[PDB]
């Protein structure tokens, strides 16, 4: 035995599943509109963004 | 107090320490009417 | 027309005191890690490759800015930092705040440093969203140079102690300046300290034997303008080198191998990508530069 | 029908028109005006006529090439399509004259160990002689690795885009500037390929943060080596979207295993130029975010990638 | 130190003060704050088990 | 050695009002996030207090300012599109095989 | 609410701070407990409702 | 998006002799110090710096060159000239007169130069303005950069002669500095049997800048000790000379040293970018009789 003693922490993980609930008439929704705009023009496919 | 003991203590966060925060103009109303200074205003005038 | 477009959404509001350290600071540079539309809070300043608690170097963090892509500042909303990055070949328009207010002019060559000065100076606090932005320091020519030449003085003299005035202050024309050095991580410094003597004791063998022997004919009675550096005493290796009797074609060879290691000296020495501002006013700030990657 | 229907083709491939808006005239202000949001109203939906009309907006497309000569014999006679292109000058023999080295070529240029390369060895052997395929035409292999002088001659040029096979003269179209446009397949372009010998990785190590981009950039190396006391040289390549201050530092770790034994050797003997070490290029930046896809030819693993544009950095001395 | 009103809404959104990794072989610590999905209850009771 | 068939893949149709979540939020006919940079909406709540006959001097009622903002979500949504597609959509008039 | 009605002193925060503890023990994954039970749909439904 | 075409105001008009000579060249790359078009002529040139009076300088002309955007001539006109402004990625087009010659091969790394030769064949005389017309040097990199390969050992031994006349041969350092040596080809350069001294702003740093580099190395060695410190170090040993190695450090102390050091810390790096900020360009399309290539260039 050394001159001591000592205490040990770990951590740990748990896969767990949720349950949510969601009460009646909480959040007002403001649904915009989609856009388009074009960048990073390469030779073969211009990437498209929405 | 100092944010407790106090009646409605959820409305605690709410009220207090919140609008100290956003209220630099008082903008949390709907405009409706304005009274435009003479029957054209030019941008010039006071408009209420 | 293509549209280069980054802006920063955000999940809790700017306060009052970071609404002003960045509402003041409409025009900068700051780097990112990922090329979008969009980008969380933790990519933007230099706060990736340094924080508070890790002890940072001023090498490999200047070092880490070759990687990125570097953007300008548009707009500073109360939701949304706005943004836009750097184009290969397009004009933008700067307008810089620092506090170390320098003076640049039209037809000039910036680059960007990593904070030296002061770290506070430069940390800002982000009492919201916690993560820190530490903002690099747009730089021409004579000071980025000057305080690269600054460091590699200093962390050879930090070990010469085992002082202050001789050692840290940016001998700028008009001003000094002390730089921000207690607790750093000078060990990729100490690589590029030890990279030197892969080229100061290497260059020295083929130093050819005809441009030492002006050195003996100078100090004696024919001082040069900046040459009083010597303050008219030799190194004591001058007159132990010049025994030969100044043979032309092995100073020929010697020079060719080393006019190589010349060009050697820019792979070190390097700065982060260059700025080419054309039109410039004083009174405004405000440039006009296209991207050139270096 | 010339007139009929070939007109239908540069009737509408034609850039669209700067549109003109009169100052002067208010009535016509107005009307100028009113049709720029009508169209610029097609550009924010999408849906789907308004979206092929956002794609007549084109940038500047046009690389140049160049026009070349080989010795068909110093031609191996097939090529992967998109190599390297070197283009080695001593002398002109004639007037317009050209000799081209391929990545697979400089191999075959000192008579080196297998060690350093035992992929392309068994391949490159059938692509040409064994060393002296090209002594022929070239008496000055040792001088220019005994003086250091192999390192500055060679000018990059790019990839290829088709070449002709001839009897005597093997006619070459490389590429420069940029994107090299394939000819027997359109719409694609010339896939650069690099060998799974050549090219080393910088990025691999533990999962332990580094930012993204459009840009990895492929470096052209040359490491001196002297086996059996003899000149002799190495081919090898990179890819590195990591600046270039650090890859100089990071060359140096990957050849730390040549200087160790090289000042071993010179150690008792002083030779000015074999103190000259190497020198890089810059040929050209691949998006970084892509794949070097894995192809295999004759074995040959071969990485092609897609997109390249080039470029042509001087060759800077490094240790 | 703050009331607990602002604690039950800093829970529940907040990252934690640097917590471990997950998928990866030693418990690193997390870096990119973005995409792990914990909880952890460790820090508002303050406790070990 | 024969063909035996290219099978259809469909990717199911589900928006955000047809599933039972809209018994959670509210839905209007909404368009604009782009003129509206993040405001508020200033509550005042009003507030019933008991009146019963104190020893004390009794409470006055008192008048909540309640405090509600906005929250402003990105999403953005990505396309490639080729160089076949640039090209022929422009092109016509040939054959079957056009 | 009966567990807040005097007043957020020092007193009844720390008391609400140990009421979390026995309660994160025995009513948390609820479920996997709810399989080893005698009265069984009396738990679960005295848990949700 | 596009317009390269600057017309550049005189105040007057040309010579006469100065027609054709100016019908020599019709294509050359001047540079332009000004954003706008709406110019003078003194400021396109390389008179808003170098000129007779000014003190002859090499580095902030080394400075100017990548600093000032350059443009390519079309044709000239009696009234004024027409530049074509330089953009990154630029096609152009060369139709030369260089004296000397100096062979244009394709496909290598063309750069662009400060002149050095006699100004009889390297200047235009405008006296309609006060202009002397400054074309750059514009030399292939291989030559260009390594001119001054031979004519810094054939400058530096002038110096010493300078002070004392009976250390070096002149026939012999002629011989293997005044030809330069590249494709086979032996090209001469011009003497100067006048009296160079522009070469003053090089030469005479070199000297001193060849002085403490034997001497920077002995601390530098044994000062940063670990066990993760450098391998090769140990390895390069084997270069550095004998009597390198045996200076003793009495002679200057650690406060003195300051000022000696961070000069020799100073031109470490200004040296190493001016021989690499040439800013260059390369040949796609040739032309041999004609003299009228297709080429492009990009400010480096």
């Amino acid at each position: 035995h050394p001159g001591f003693a000592m205490t040990v922490v770990r951590t740990d993980e748990v896969l767990a599943e949720h349950i949510l609930y969601c009460s009646r008439a909480s959040t007002s929704m403001f649904v915009g509109l989609p856009s388009v705009v074009r960048r990073e023009v390469r030779s073969d496919a211009v990437t498209f963004e929405i | 107090a100092t944010l407790e003991q106090r009646p409605f203590p959820y409305l605690a966060t709410e009220a207090n320490l919140l609008t100290q925060i956003k209220e630099s103009a008082a903008d949390g109303l709907f405009k409706s009417f304005q009274l435009l200074l003479g029957k054209d205003a030019r941008e010039g005038s006071v408009r209420f | 027309a293509l549209d280069k477009s980054i802006v920063v959404n955000l999940t809790s509001r700017l306060f009052a005191d970071e609404l002003a350290a960045l509402q003041s600071k409409i025009g900068s540079v700051l780097p990112l890690g990922d090329c979008h539309r969009l980008q969380n809070i933790q990519a933007l300043g230099l706060g990736c490759v340094c924080s508070r608690e890790t002890s940072p170097d001023y090498i490999q963090i200047m070092q880490y800015l070759s990687k990125c892509t570097l953007a300008v500042l548009e707009e500073v909303r109360p939701d949304s930092l706005r943004l836009t990055r750097m184009d290969p070949s397009d004009n933008l328009q700067i307008k810089n705040v620092y506090a170390p207010f320098f003076q640049w002019d039209s037809n000039t060559q910036l680059a960007v440093l990593p904070p030296l000065f002061s770290r506070k100076d430069s940390t800002i606090v982000l009492e919201s969203n916690g993560f820190d932005i530490v903002f690099p320091m747009v730089v021409p020519q004579q000071l980025g140079h000057a305080i690269l030449q600054q460091l590699l003085v200093y962390h050879i003299y930090s070990k010469i102690s085992a002082l202050d005035l001789y050692t840290t202050n940016v001998s700028f024309m008009g001003r000094t300046y002390r730089l921000d050095v207690d607790n750093t991580d000078p060990r990729t410094a100490l690589r590029v300290l030890d990279d030197l003597s892969m080229y100061l004791c290497i260059l020295s063998a083929l130093v050819p034997r005809g441009c030492l022997r002006l050195l003996t004919a100078l100090v004696r009675h024919d001082r040069h303008p900046l040459t009083e550096v010597f303050e008219g005493v030799v190194p004591d290796e001058v007159t132990r080198i010049d025994l030969d009797q100044l043979s032309v074609p092995d100073d020929i060879t010697r020079m060719r191998v080393m006019f190589s290691y010349l060009q050697s000296l820019s792979s070190i020495f390097n700065l982060g990508p260059r700025l080419h501002v054309y039109a410039y006013s004083a009174e405004t700030l405000a440039a006009s530069c296209w991207y050139s990657p270096r | 029908e010339n007139a009929a229907r070939l007109g239908r083709q540069v009737l509408g491939l034609l850039p669209p028109p700067t549109h003109r808006v009169s100052l002067t005239r208010g009535p016509e202000f107005a009307r100028g005006v009113r049709d720029l949001l009508s169209k610029y109203a097609a550009s924010t939906r999408p849906t789907v006529g308004s979206l092929h009309e956002a794609l007549r907006q084109a940038p500047f497309r046009q690389p140049t090439y160049g026009d070349f000569l080989v010795y068909s014999q110093t031609f191996s006679p097939q090529e992967p399509l998109g190599t390297f292109l070197f283009s080695f000058k001593q002398e002109d023999n004639g007037s317009s004259m050209d000799m081209l080295l391929t990545p697979t070529s400089l191999f075959m240029l000192s008579g080196m160990e297998a060690a350093k390369a035992p992929q392309t060895h068994k391949v490159a052997g059938v692509w040409y002689g064994s060393g002296s395929g090209l002594a022929d035409f070239i008496p000055n292999l040792s001088e220019l690795m005994d003086t250091g002088e192999f390192h500055t001659l060679l000018t990059p040029v790019g990839p290829m885009v088709q070449s002709v096979h001839s009897t005597f003269v093997t006619k070459v179209t490389s590429a420069m500037k940029g994107v090299g446009l394939a000819r027997d397949e359109p719409r694609a372009h010339v896939g650069l390929t690099l060998p799974c010998d050549m090219l080393v990785d910088l990025d691999e190590s533990c999962p332990m943060r580094e930012p993204a981009g459009l840009n990895v950039t492929i470096y052209a190396s040359l490491v001196y080596l002297r086996v059996n006391q003899r000149p002799s040289m190495a081919l090898t390549f990179f890819q590195s979207g990591k600046g270039f201050a650090e890859v100089v530092a990071m060359i140096k770790d990957h050849f730390t295993d040549v200087i160790r034994t090289k000042y071993i050797q010179l150690r008792h003997e002083l030779y000015i130029n074999r103190l000259v070490f190497g020198a890089v290029c810059t040929l050209g930046t691949v998006p970084f975010d892509s794949h070097p896809v894995h192809q295999s030819l004759n074995s040959l693993p071969v990485l092609v990638f897609a997109n390249f544009e080039a470029a042509c950095g001087p060759w800077t001395v490094f240790l | 130190n703050r009331g607990l009103y602002t604690l039950v809404n800093e829970y529940s959104a907040r990252l934690a003060g640097a917590p471990a990794t997950s998928t990866t072989d030693l418990q690193y610590v997390v870096v990119n704050g973005t995409d792990v999905f914990l909880d952890q209850p460790c820090h508002m009771l303050q406790e070990a088990y | 050695e024969a063909l035996l068939g290219v099978y259809t893949n469909v990717v199911e149709f589900v928006k955000f009002l047809e599933t039972a979540l809209a018994a959670a939020c509210v839905n209007t006919e909404f368009k604009d996030l782009r003129r509206m940079i993040d405001g508020k909406i200033q509550f005042k709540i009003s507030m019933p207090t008991i009146a019963h006959g104190d020893g004390r001097r009794p409470n006055k009622q008192r008048q909540y300012i309640v405090m509600k903002a906005c929250n402003k979500h990105h999403i953005g949504a990505e396309i490639e599109l080729a160089a076949a597609d640039i090209e022929l959509l422009f092109a016509e008039k040939e054959t079957p095989l056009d | 609410p009966v567990y807040s009605e005097r007043g957020l002193k020092k007193a009844v925060k720390s008391d609400m701070v140990s009421m979390f503890k026995a309660h994160l023990i025995e009513h948390s994954f609820f479920l996997d407990k709810a399989e080893l039970m005698t009265r069984g749909k009396q738990y679960v439904l005295t848990m949700l409702s």
